[PDB]
């Protein structure tokens, strides 16, 4: 039986009774960092197993009229225990994800989702001459939503939130070259996608700089008879894998 | 000299002028293939004859 | 002084050329490469893989998220229609923008075969079967379930494993297509039928819905790389 | 790189499922069509030579084309050196993540006589300097400048009525790779410039006469392209559907993801 | 490739019979001329080099020449590319059925001077730009386009004074031979375009000055050359009679075998 | 730079020529060759065969 | 390099520059025949000195 | 009479190439080198050595 | 040219004291920050092939640029060779004392038309001859004169619209390197010329037109460009800080140290 | 003929036409450093862990 798994990273573990397989990357495992790729030369902090374990973020409600969320990735764990400490009194750092989407539901009802994770998913403005600022672009481990209307011109700095276009003036079809995985109700509980760390530099900021996005967008709608339970959530798990540091400095 | 051998459907010669390796000409025959880190990136393999979920 | 003699094509550009020429920044270190993941050597890696149809267009659900979704029902009678289209990948207007009917809109020639997968995203105490044809050229597109039976088919039966795949194979009189629209070169017809009913429990919704994906085999290539008419510009950015 | 031949089939009544499956695991299936029908054995020497990202990258492609006069005060060009401007370019290079090439310069330069009042206008062959400062250095601010002194600076000098002129330039960057994309700001406040301009400093290309104003007016003007080799791609992306509005930042209009037809069953 | 040689001969009076036979079985006799005479031997050393299908067709031939003006609105050419349009190459290469040889193209650009009003017209150096498009991608509209920015289809830049551009073109067919008749239709029902125009698919040819109209108007004309290399040929066919009157069908008006003489004994 | 001098017959075009030039579409697939049944060789063959000769053409 | 025989009624040398076959130079020394072919497409051969039918 | 095809980048004047020229005064007999002392090989060596800093701008 | 990689440390209680020295001996600390504080091992890939003194001198600089007139009584040119009227190759071969090089030299000569009364102007191609004289021959007076007629005095040809002339010189001295900077008198008596003009003698560069003034002048431009190839230096010297004011000599006015700011601890 | 090794982050071949010496090309590959005649320009030599002075 291939529908059971068990997550262990730390003192926290997931167990999972209905499941599909388990997605890693572009076929690379999370580890740390080379001899022959490093160049800041003083000694990374690893601290292994106080940072290393499942933070688990807000939950949103799937309406029936739902567009999408996404959540930006080393911002939402940014006041998450002790890894958003040693991101304010270093200065570069590195890192690789797993993450676990979870949703439950009956056997009367129907619906399907797509999670994705886009590496550098830049976003557009819906004024044509602006750049968006950073309270719409993200939030602290709360979801910011697509719409199914189309932002008028008449703001300054706000997200195109179209989710045809998927906030990045693409086809939303097509972002299943990307690695992702399904939720189907009728099947499926759970999804789970382990990344590695993904850079053209060997370490970053990682207050200035999102390199990964993870957006959950409703292909098909949910839907129900009348009875059953009009309330569904949906719950996020991240646990950040093979994490070090570099550069002491002051708080930040 | 090098002696290569000429995409058809023989040979030909090519010798380098110049001292720097951003002077050389194209690649254009380097074919290689690896399709499965983007269409199987699963950790358990699966089998084409077995059901995917037992 | 040896004698030479210069040939026609001297002096001139041509734009697909293969030559040497003196660097001009001599003697520089560039930086040491790294491993990062996910490498593409081949455009056709990137061809292979799924991707969602809009095979829903109807001229309201274009801007929407509805045009890939196909809309299944319980009916009263028996044997009709889901869906159709023609196998045009890059100059039907289904399978126009897809990922691989973007990567055939840069060649002219395509060759090999398709494969197209059908996932029922409906309640998990419905049931049905279907039809899945694909009926080569020669004669018209067929109008009954008993004509789109004569073809090349599969029978889907939704169960625990909700995919299937139609694997449409490389019937041709040549050995390469074009991709841009010619009555010469035609592929044929894809075609969906029922062929029982979706029977539902009480307190259950009737409405279903599908999702179709579309991705190639192992010996897809294509041939004469040209631009693309996806794209247009009037002044510099 | 040839590709893989049919093998021949018999009919099957089995246990064994090919055409069953579950996309739900993000796993494409790995069937041929000798696994759901009765096949024949076909040799295909077909190859997937063409495809490759040598072979379809490694085109040259115009990138920008400016102008300048002879009989001006202050005429000559400049330009900092992008790959945002022209739409077909930009298309093929934001299909990957990160790219990794050298690259290979041509100009193609052309002149054209403006009206000028005098009689017996005839002028001698035009020669023309095409000048690289990188970041950093001195810039020109006329014709008749000091800074064109070209010392260290890379120049060229170029006689209507030849070949054109060529070079090539190494992998010139500060990461380990080009980006294409970057999600974030220059600051660490996170204020100000979000985007790719963040990323681009490569430099300024300038362009002048070299010859005096004899006595008509001549209005040249010079175009370049752009040539890159032994490329390495990483992280594939989808391809754009909405047109580009601006150079620094991916701001558009949205659009529909297809053209619509008028029935879901027409053929 | 030398021929056969000739061989000494004596008076016979026997019973085979080399001159007697009959042509109605569909066979051509193969007797020499040393059966039905007393011969000598003879050493011949000639050859059949000359003749080969290499040698017949591998020469350079005129297709096409098209004309375009500097001052002018949409001035440009274009060609749609067939081997039709010429009465001397469409009757050598119809001696045969199916046809498969690769390419080598040249092109011969001229100028020349309109009437204009201007005093001291004095232009400098032209060069033109001629480029491919496959069938499906974008044309150009007008001279100054978008279409011109020749990111992935060839095209190919020359300055006038210098030797002619030549490249070469491989075997590009989607069939196994170019086919030079075709006697069927294009639709299944039998309607509509019938001939040799349902397999012609090859692309357009554009053609424009790069250069501006400086003072006065110049008209380019460009020609176009054909010249077939590594050539199979197959199924020879009888060469044509009557005059060729289309480009698309072969319509012709019905014409004498041959010219009269006055008499059956006229020598 | 090696010293070389150009003779006459430069920059001329002779239809006739035998020469290399560079392709306009690099690393190109050919389709593979098939068995036709009639294949040519020389003109030869053609000229070696019978064909019905006009003797009788008298103005009419 | 290939060295051949320069018809006469003596040697030269050839090399080939680029990397495609479509840019060599012509055959020009491919002499080959059949003339049976067209001449005689019979099905039993026929001698000549023997009467055709007999 | 060799066949050459001459390609872009010809009759230009990059001003960092690297060719050869013939000598305007041939077979000349230069002075013989003599061991100076201090050679400089590189340009890092001169950065290697220490420099008095001015901390104290200050306007005046 | 590979740098130093790091090597790893550990944590220390000892009596070595790698940080504490003392500068007043003339030597600079060797002390690599794998003496000072904890580091990680890291292999360097990096090379110091850019820096070389055969990479940092050996690029084309504009020394010089003379114009002359055809329509002209002694319409000529001269120049006393030396490396001191330009501001950029003054500052670079000034970090040295001691040079010793071949050299590599380039021309670029232009032309153009000036203001003449006839109507149908129309002038052929233009050559022009320059001419080397080492110290001590005859120097040309005029334009048709008999010192131009360059027995053993090394000259070059050139005609408009080719590749610009360039040739070889090998190291020409007395001494056995050349010397930037000379603090002495040239007189045994201690008066007269004090400085590096005592020093310089390299002769005249003399330029003209070879054809005749036929029915409008022309006013040419050439510009010299120096390039130093097989490199030797010693004893390196301080970079320049005040503006250069003359040539002969190495008088200056006086100029802070640095630019200002507000404050000590102003960042 | 000089066969090097074609600087990158290969070989190449060199051939000299002229009979001076000053006529090749430049030398651009001679990577030699002794910094220690100007860091380190000492009489006795300086130990690193040891004090300057005793
Ligand atoms: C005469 C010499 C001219 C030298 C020209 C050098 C131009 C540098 C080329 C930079 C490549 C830019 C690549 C794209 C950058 C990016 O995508 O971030
Ligand atoms: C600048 C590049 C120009 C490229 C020109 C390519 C032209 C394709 C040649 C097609 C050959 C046509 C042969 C005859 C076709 C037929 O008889 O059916
Ligand atoms: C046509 C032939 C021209 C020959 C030109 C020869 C020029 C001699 C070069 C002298 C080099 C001067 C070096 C600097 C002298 C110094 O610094 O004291």
């Amino acid at each position: 039986s291939d529908r059971v798994r068990s997550i262990t990273l730390g003192n926290s573990t997931i167990t999972t009774q209905e499941c599909a397989n388990v997605v890693v990357g572009y076929g690379v495992w999370p580890e740390y960092l080379k001899d022959n790729e490093a160049t800041a030369e003083d000694q990374p902090t690893q601290p292994d197993v106080a940072t290393c374990r499942f933070y688990t973020l807000e939950s949103v409600q799937w309406m029936k009229n739902s567009a999408g969320w996404w959540w930006k990735l080393p911002d939402a764990l940014s006041q998450m225990g002790l890894f958003g400490q040693n991101m304010q009194y270093h200065y570069l750092g590195r890192t690789g994800y797993t993450i676990h989407v979870q949703c439950n539901a009956s056997k009367f009802h129907q619906g399907c989702l797509l999670v994705v994770c886009v590496p550098e998913a830049e976003m557009g403005c819906s004024n044509l001459n602006n750049t968006p600022e950073f309270s719409e672009l993200s939030g602290g481990d709360s979801a910011r939503m697509f719409t199914d209307t189309q932002v008028g011109e008449s703001n300054a700095k706000k997200v195109q939130t179209a989710v045809w276009n998927a906030g990045m003036g693409v086809g939303v079809g097509n972002l299943t070259i990307f690695p992702h995985q399904w939720i189907n109700l009728r099947t499926n509980n759970s999804a789970t996608l382990v990344m590695p760390y993904i850079n053209s530099v060997p370490m970053d900021n990682m207050f200035r700089h999102n390199n990964l996005t993870l957006m959950i967008i409703p292909f098909v709608p949910l839907n129900y008879s009348e009875g059953s339970s009009p309330y569904v959530p949906i719950t996020v798990t991240i646990a950040p894998m093979c994490a070090e540091y570099n550069g002491l400095r002051l708080a930040s | 000299a090098q002696v290569s051998t000429q995409k058809t459907g023989i040979h030909y010669t090519n010798i380098n002028y110049y001292k720097d390796a951003a002077s050389n000409s194209a690649n254009r025959q380097d074919f290689t293939q690896d399709p499965g880190k983007f269409t199987e990136p699963v950790k358990d393999i699966m089998v084409k004859t077995m059901p995917a979920l037992n | 002084g040896l004698p030479v003699m210069t040939t026609p094509g001297s002096t001139q550009f041509l734009t697909s050329d293969d030559f040497q020429s003196p660097s001009a920044m001599p003697q520089f270190d560039v930086t040491p490469e790294m491993q990062i993941p996910g490498r593409v050597n081949n455009l056709m890696e990137i061809a292979e893989v799924d991707s969602v149809v809009p095979v829903n267009n109807t001229e309201d659900n274009v801007s929407s998220l509805k045009a890939y979704q196909i809309p299944v029902q319980s009916n009263s009678d028996n044997g009709k229609q889901v869906f159709g289209f023609p196998l045009q990948p890059g100059a039907n207007n289904v399978l126009n923008r897809t990922l691989l009917g973007e990567i055939l809109n840069y060649y002219t020639h395509w060759s090999g075969s398709i494969k197209l997968t059908f996932m029922f995203c409906g309640s998990a105490m419905a049931t049905g079967k279907f039809l899945l044809a694909y009926s080569p050229p020669g004669a018209g597109v067929p109008k009954n379930r008993k004509d789109a039976m004569l073809g090349t088919h599969v029978i889907w039966d939704v169960g625990l494993q909700s995919s299937c795949v139609l694997c449409v194979p490389w019937i041709s009189q040549t050995h390469y297509r074009y991709v841009v629209e010619d009555e010469y070169t035609a592929a044929g017809y894809v075609t969906c039928w029922y062929q029982t009913n979706i029977v539902v429990p009480a307190d259950v919704q009737s409405s279903c819905d599908i999702l179709c994906f579309v991705s190639a085999c192992n010996d897809f290539s294509v041939r004469m790389l040209k631009d693309t008419p996806f794209i247009r510009q009037d002044t510099f950015y | 790189a040839r590709v893989a031949d049919t093998i021949s089939s018999r009919p099957t009544n089995s246990e064994s499922i090919p055409a069953l499956t579950a996309a739900e695991t993000g796993h494409t299936s790995q069937v041929v069509p000798s696994d759901t029908m009765q096949t024949r054995h076909v040799k295909n020497y077909h190859s997937r030579s063409e495809s490759s990202i040598e072979n379809f990258l490694c085109r040259s492609a115009c990138v920008y084309y400016a102008t300048y006069t002879n009989n001006s005060k202050k005429g000559f060009a400049e330009w900092v050196i992008n790959t945002r401007q022209v739409a077909q370019l930009r298309r093929k290079l934001e299909l990957f993540t990160y790219l990794r090439f050298d690259l290979e310069l041509t100009f193609v330069i052309t002149s054209a006589q403006q009206p000028s009042t005098a009689s017996s206008v005839d002028a001698p062959v035009q020669t023309h300097q095409i000048m690289y400062v990188p970041p950093g250095g001195p810039v020109p601010t006329k014709v008749k400048d000091y800074a064109w002194q070209t010392s260290t600076n890379p120049s060229v000098f170029w006689t209507e009525g030849n070949a054109p002129p060529r070079m090539s330039i190494p992998f010139i960057s500060i990461g380990n790779a080009y980006s294409c994309f970057y999600d974030g700001w220059t600051q660490f406040s996170r204020n100000g410039v979000y985007g790719i301009n963040t990323l681009n400093n490569m430099g300024t290309l300038y362009m002048r006469h070299v010859n005096e104003a004899g006595q008509g007016p001549i209005k040249s003007t010079v175009r370049i392209y752009f040539k890159p080799k032994h490329v390495k791609a990483w992280v594939p992306r989808p391809p754009r559907l909405c047109q580009y509005e601006k150079q620094k930042n991916v701001n558009f209009s949205p659009i529909g993801v297809t053209t619509s037809r008028t029935d879901i069953i027409t053929t």
